[PDB]
């Protein structure tokens, strides 16, 4: 019944916090100012489980071993070591003093498959291991009222019911209910996705648990303020606690380049399968037995499945892997590397994946002129104008009338990414004073201040009086900041290039429309003032007041706005705008409030100029929105209020005709929705996320990508990817890197199935026309898991032919990565052309040793036989078993290495699908070293002392090297000339059947 | 999931009617210009070989010793009376010998009586074609003694006692050349040593040797080897009907109802022998005359 | 006699090819 668990999980939470303070302490049985008594802790404590989420499902160490050892690939390769044993099961039974091949064979397959997954195993135990090494989090203790007493203990050590009192800076232990706060401004960013820094109130406010501020949530710093509140839900049962308990419980599903190894096994099984049964009809109607017949059909399904092609595979995977973690783009799903690559629709969050949650100054007012300050969170943007005498005004207001700075260890840190203790907006006006105008250190002391005033609830200004700086002696300075509307209207001066002025509606107005498009735009304005006490009417020393306001609160010289907003990671836009390029369709999936989620979409990219939603046509034309039709709107915003209501056909529409979508204040349960809708219709989608409410998103989705060190542990877990150095850039190397590796598999796999057909064409027709064996096993062994393993993976570092991040995503239905085309190259004409050459080496040692090619017609029945010493050649001489023996294995090693010849040009012609070799050239070095090293390793395999009593694999006489020279060229050229039809005639029969 | 069968834009086995000509069409010329090209290899290759010599002959460096029974496992296990047990063995041994009866060798024009004693290398000028078809030496059945083919006694060989005839591998252009001075395995056996390539059987440990009690060989004149005036081989296609020399071996004494391993050792100097190559100068038997 | 192939000889070349075409192909791939 776990699928009706997994449902329960999905729906939205319900909670008690519309209760009557009476109400509430009713219901668990708490003191509101004394908590509860330490023995009944121990009645909790030791009842439902200590304050800590149950720790994730652990799979020991054997079970990734096995988990490689079997696998798809490798379940292909088990079959065939499994029918290398029958065989040699039914080959026992039968002959007379049988052979080891079969036996070799199979256990050299199964050797393969334990290589393999031990190499996997290490390579995916490495992501892991540094994955640990990155997650050290430690213990965070609550202080809690208890028996009327104050005492810190353990975070897990906290019960369901007791008084809980949280600091400015201390974190929300367990789900709260608020019953007297101080101006406390939890950060709900990693949970419910709210940018701006939400205040909690004990009164309850919106019905929505979430919404609501009498509630403090689990993994949510306090960042100002204090607070009192009654745990409510404890451990597993917090809110959070549920959404990583759901995460925990979903299906991954299956990777979009799973599929593509699986199609691929089934075409190499439907080749494997067809030869056999095809060859067993013609091995029975010609002249064998069902004894016979079986062992063929065994031996040509085995033959017919790539041996090597494992670990080419999985290293070629590995490599762009490595590529990745260089650039701390890490994977811990080996296969998890290709899946951008197919990607064509990226769902993302904005409060912390695309923004860098971090309220910071966007924009100041300053002699009617707005200033753009640099939002980039590395200080890589352009700098604002600062000559003017207004500056300095406004960046004094700032700096001093400001209640903290920095903390203790905040000094070798970067400005920006240091901590700071106050309100964000504090936080955010100092950091700007701190690039822009120096210091605020001794700026602020310089300036010593008296009376300060801080915000109230009646009357609502923030001010402070402080003395004046250096010899211009008008003695003090009084500075207040606050609502723009509110310090408007305090105020009667307007500082203007340097100079006062007055308050004339003219400029006043010219302030409004300014206040307006600072918060059009997505931003919170800040008004900030100040005034010079005449020091002729008012003493130069003592001379302040507090209960019955002296200082002039109004007439007061107004300087400028100050606006800010979390604003977009550095690279963000241009990621946006490169992944639109490529046609992946960009979806923002955030749960803080649309008026913030459009602007942000806007200024990313997700939201284009020109392109209007239902709302902005209905503003143009003064008009209802009932009234416009929603097919005249491109793009929209979809309000989570709204997603609740909605039914599965309705998401649907909503996906299909809008390009630009943003779905704005959406449950974490919500956002699986979005994405389960999203793959309704076929299309591949990853999901990136920082936040716990991210979790049941980036598990689901294909692929998930979390932020290294801005997503929370809990999403980084249930993630594919992890951005190290949260760089959002990374996606768009992720996709190139994807598709890349996609092409140059389909050109590693091509290159090693043309070679099954010289390799098994020779036992083929050993069967066929009764001649003597052309090729051995030990060769084979030698070719597929010898020589053409460097080949075939140093074709994996080939690079683009075309601008990759140009062409439309992938299409699974499709566009498949082993299709009939790559079958009919390799199988059909190039690897036809590799059989014929070996032929020809094979012909021509023979018949120069005296056995001419006519000669060996049906000889191999006296020519396997090791009592028949007299057979005769064409010449009349007669050779013994082991002489003619050794002439097939002087004959076998020069068909391996025929096949090497053959495989140089083969090589160089799957080097490229489309663009010439010298278009693309021949850069990649590690295929240059591939042909250097696969020819003295063929070399060597011949001329080195003892491989004729080893390997039984004879040096050869050197004009033998030659015998397969034109064939290799005969190859190239070929393919040359059909790559440039292909280039010149881009129209049918060359690109429907050739191109792979 | 196998529907491929047929699809309403006329669909066969996966594709259309033109698209099957087409590509059927592409393969045919492909294919046959491929098998074009390898037979136009495989005839410059056949042009670069020459018909009276093969281009290489050290793979047959130490030339091999059959004998008539080509047994299953060189054994040879029979009964005395049976004739039956033996047909396998006399068989191969008549059809063996049916090319040198004398009536096989009777035209002159192709045939030269050598001689009935041994007598030195025979070279027949050089291997090219500028002389006509070379002469081949007569070798009659009756030089082997006692195991001679149909002239008096049929005897096939058996009604107790078996022949084992031993022959050297045939060898274009080889020279043999019998030992000289250093002599630490030449038995006595015969006197003569310069114009005749001696071969001797033994047994082949304490067991054996002792087991197989007397062996009395057959050859040119009386000689247990082969005749130097039947060498060099000049090729099949320059000696048609060429008859290597024969060496009859009789196993008297032996033990019946016992399986007893004989090895027949070829000497000389351009004979060669090998640990993996039993039959590369040397031969072997396992006899057995089970009663 | 033509029965004899200097088979140490073609051997050893096919050693030293060996050899000296992987040192190449170490250089090429370790280049600098
Ligand atoms: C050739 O065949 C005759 C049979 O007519 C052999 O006669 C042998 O005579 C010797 C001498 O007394 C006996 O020791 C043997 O037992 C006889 N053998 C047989 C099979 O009867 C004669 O040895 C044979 N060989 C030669 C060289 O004459
Ligand atoms: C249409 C034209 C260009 C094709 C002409 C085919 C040429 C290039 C082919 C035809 C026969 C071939 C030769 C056939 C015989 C030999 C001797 C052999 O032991 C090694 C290969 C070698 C040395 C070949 C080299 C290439 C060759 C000369
Ligand atoms: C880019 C292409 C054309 C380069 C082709 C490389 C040619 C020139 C090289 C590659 C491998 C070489 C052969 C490698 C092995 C042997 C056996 C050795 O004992 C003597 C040299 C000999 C017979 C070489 C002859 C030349 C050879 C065939
Ligand atoms: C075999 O017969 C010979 C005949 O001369 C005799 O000398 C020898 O001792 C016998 N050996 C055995 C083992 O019977
Ligand atoms: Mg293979
Ligand atoms: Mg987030
Ligand atoms: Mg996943």
């Amino acid at each position: 019944k776990e699928r009706d668990m997994d449902e329960l999980k999905k729906e939205v939470s319900m909670d008690d916090h519309k209760l009557s303070l009476d109400e509430l302490h009713r219901k668990y049985g708490t003191d509101l100012s004394r908590g509860l008594t330490p023995a009944r802790a121990a009645e909790i404590l030791a009842r439902d489980g200590p304050n800590a989420l149950t720790p994730p499902p652990t799979t020991p160490e054997w079970v990734k071993f096995c988990r490689q050892l079997f696998g798809g690939f490798s379940m292909l390769l088990w079959i065939g070591a499994i029918l290398c044993f029958l065989a040699y099961g039914i080959q026992a039974a039968t002959e007379e003093e049988p052979q080891n091949d079969n036996l070799y064979l199979g256990v050299v397959l199964s050797a393969v498959v334990i290589i393999t997954g031990c190499f996997s195993y290490y390579q995916e135990a490495k992501s892991s291991k540094i994955m640990e090494s990155f997650k050290n989090m430690v213990p965070q203790q609550a202080l809690v009222i208890r028996n009327g007493e104050k005492m810190s203990i353990n975070a897990e050590e906290v019960v369901v019911g007791d008084l809980v009192e949280v600091k400015g800076g201390d974190r929300i232990p367990a789900d709260l209910r608020i019953i007297s706060a101080n101006g406390c401004k939890v950060d709900n960013s990693s949970l419910t996705g709210e940018s701006e820094p939400q205040t909690r109130s004990p009164d309850f406010t919106n019905e929505n648990p979430l919404e609501t501020r009498n509630i403090a949530f689990f993994s949510t710093n306090c960042v100002e303020g204090t607070a009192r509140g009654i745990v409510v839900y404890t451990g597993d049962r917090t809110v959070m606690g549920r959404i990583a308990t759901l995460a925990s419980g979903l299906e991954g599903g299956q990777t979009p380049i799973a599929a593509e190894i699986e199609h691929f096994i089934h075409i190499i099984t439907g080749v494997a399968v067809f030869l056999g049964v095809s060859f067993f009809i013609l091995s029975l109607i010609l002249e064998y037995t069902w004894l016979e017949a079986v062992i063929f059909l065994i031996g040509i399904i085995v033959a017919n499945v790539p041996e090597g092609l494992l670990a080419t595979v999985t290293v070629c995977l590995t490599l762009t892997a490595k590529r990745m973690a260089r650039k701390n783009c890490l994977v811990k799903n080996l296969e998890a590397v290709e899946t951008l690559g197919s990607t064509s629709t990226i769902c993302s969050d904005k409060t912390g994946t695309l923004t860098q949650n971090r309220m910071t100054v966007a924009h100041m007012w300053s002699d009617n002129q707005i200033h753009e300050a640099d939002t980039t969170e590395n200080q890589s943007g352009v700098s604002f104008d600062k000559t003017s005498a207004t500056w300095l005004a406004l960046s004094r207001i700032a700096g001093l009338c400001n209640r903290a700075v920095f903390q203790a260890n905040q000094e070798n840190l970067p400005i920006l990414k240091r901590a700071v203790a106050g309100d964000a907006s504090e936080s955010a006006l100092l950091k700007c004073i701190e690039l822009c105008c120096g210091s605020v250190k001794e700026m602020r002391e310089r300036y010593t201040k008296i009376v300060e005033i801080p915000f109230n609830s009646t009357n609502k200004y923030q001010l402070s009086i402080h003395k004046n700086p250096n010899t211009a002696e008008p003695r003090h300075l009084l500075v207040m900041k606050g609502a723009p509307e509110r310090i408007l209207d305090r105020c009667s001066s307007i500082l203007i290039h340097g100079k006062e002025q007055p308050l004339d509606e003219e400029l006043k107005d010219a302030f409004q429309n300014a206040y307006l498009e600072l918060g059009g735009l997505g931003e919170r304005v800040l008004g900030f003032c100040h005034l010079f006490l005449p020091d002729e009417q008012f003493p130069e020393g003592f001379q302040f007041d507090t209960d019955d306001v002296n200082f002039p609160l109004d007439n007061l010289c107004f300087v400028g706005l100050i606006s800010m907003i979390d604003p977009p990671r550095a690279a963000v836009p241009d990621a946006v705008g490169k992944c639109r390029s490529a046609g992946i369709k960009v979806i923002m999936v955030t749960g803080d409030h649309p008026i913030t989620a459009k602007a942000i979409a806007k200024g990313v990219g997700i939201i284009s100029e020109g392109n209007e939603t239902v709302e902005d046509i209905a503003a143009r034309l003064n008009i209802p929105v009932s009234q416009v039709n929603p097919r005249d709107a491109k793009a929209c915003v979809v309000h989570g209020s709204d997603l609740k209501d909605m039914t599965s056909e309705q998401l649907d529409d909503i996906l299909k005709y809008h390009t630009e979508i943003v779905f704005a204040r959406t449950s974490p349960q919500q956002k699986l929705i979005i994405v389960e809708g999203c793959q309704r219709q076929g299309a591949i989608v990853a999901v990136t996320g920082d936040g716990v409410n991210d979790s049941p998103a980036s598990k689901k989705a294909d692929i998930g990508v979390a932020m290294g060190i801005a997503g929370s542990d809990v999403s980084k877990q249930a993630a594919d990817m992890i951005l190290l150095d949260d760089n959002f850039a990374s996606i768009v190397t992720g996709v190139e890197e994807g598709r890349l590796i996609f092409d140059n598999l389909k050109k590693s796999i091509a290159y090693t199935l043309t070679s099954n057909i010289p390799e098994i064409t020779p036992f083929l027709i050993f069967i066929i026309a009764n001649i003597p064996l052309p090729l051995g096993t030990v060769t084979i062994l030698c070719i597929d898991l010898g020589t053409d393993m460097v080949p075939a993976i140093s074709l994996a570092y080939e690079q683009a032919e075309s601008d990759i991040m140009k062409r439309q995503p992938r299409n699974p239905k499709t566009d498949k990565l082993v299709n009939e085309q790559l079958i009919s190259m390799a199988y059909g004409q190039i690897g036809m052309i590799q059989a014929l050459g070996g032929f020809f080496t094979y012909f021509v040692i023979l018949a120069e040793n005296g056995f001419l090619p006519i000669h060996l017609l049906g000889l191999r029945v006296n020519w396997d036989d090791r009592w028949i010493n007299d057979v005769e050649d064409s010449y009349g001489q007669q050779w013994t078993y082991e002489q003619r023996k050794i002439v097939e294995f002087t004959c076998h090693t020069p068909f391996f290495v025929t096949i090497v010849v053959v495989q140089w040009a083969d090589l160089v012609i799957c080097k490229t699908r489309r663009n010439s070799v010298f278009q693309q050239g021949m850069k990649n070095k590690i295929l240059i070293f591939g042909l250097f090293e696969e020819t003295a390793l063929a070399a060597f395999l011949s001329y080195c002392p003892g491989m004729g009593v080893a390997l039984r694999m004879y040096p050869l006489k050197p004009t033998w090297w030659f015998c397969a020279f034109p064939y290799s060229l005969l190859i190239f050229v070929y393919d040359e000339v059909r790559k440039l039809i292909i280039r010149r005639r881009p129209g049918g029969w060359v690109e429907k059947e050739t191109y792979y | 999931k196998k529907f491929i069968w047929n699809s309403e834009k006329k669909e066969f086995l996966g594709r259309t009617g033109g698209s099957w000509f087409k590509i059927l069409l592409f393969y045919v010329i492909f294919y046959g210009c491929l098998a074009g090209i390898f037979i136009g290899t495989i005839q410059v290759m056949l042009l670069t070989i020459s018909e009276f010599k093969p281009t290489y002959q050290d793979r047959v460096a130490p030339p091999g010793l059959t004998q008539i029974p080509q047994s299953q496992k060189t054994e040879i296990s029979f009964r005395p009376n049976d004739p039956q047990s033996y047909e396998s063995y006399v068989v191969s041994i008549v059809r063996f010998l049916e090319k040198y009866k004398d009536l096989a060798q009777k035209d002159d024009m192709i045939f030269e009586d050598c001689g009935n004693v041994p007598s030195e290398l025979k070279e027949r000028g050089e291997y090219n074609n500028e002389r006509g078809e070379r002469k081949v030496c007569r070798f009659r059945l009756e030089w082997l003694g006692n195991c001679s083919g149909l002239n008096d006694e049929t005897y096939g060989y058996k009604d107790g006692k078996p022949c084992v005839i031993i022959k050297l591998n045939r060898v274009l252009g080889f020279k043999p050349k019998p030992p000289k001075n250093e002599s630490l395995e030449t038995y006595p056996v015969m006197k003569y040593n310069p114009y005749v390539l001696p071969v001797h059987c033994t047994g082949k440990r304490d067991e054996d040797k002792e087991k197989v009690g007397t062996m009395e060989y057959f050859g040119l004149g009386g000689y247990p080897g082969f005749p130097l005036q039947y060498y060099p081989y000049y090729g099949k296609l320059l000696q048609p009907k060429y008859l290597q020399p024969l060496m009859a071996v009789q196993f008297t004494n032996l033990t019946m109802d016992t399986e007893i391993r004989i090895e027949c050792k070829a000497y000389g100097e351009n004979i060669g022998y090998s640990e993996k190559d039993r039959f590369q100068g040397r031969f072997d038997v396992k006899i057995e005359v089970k009663s | 006699d033509p029965f004899y192939y200097d088979y140490e000889t073609v051997r050893n070349g096919g050693l030293i090819f060996a050899a000296l075409a992987f040192i190449v192909g170490l250089i090429i791939i370790l280049s600098k």
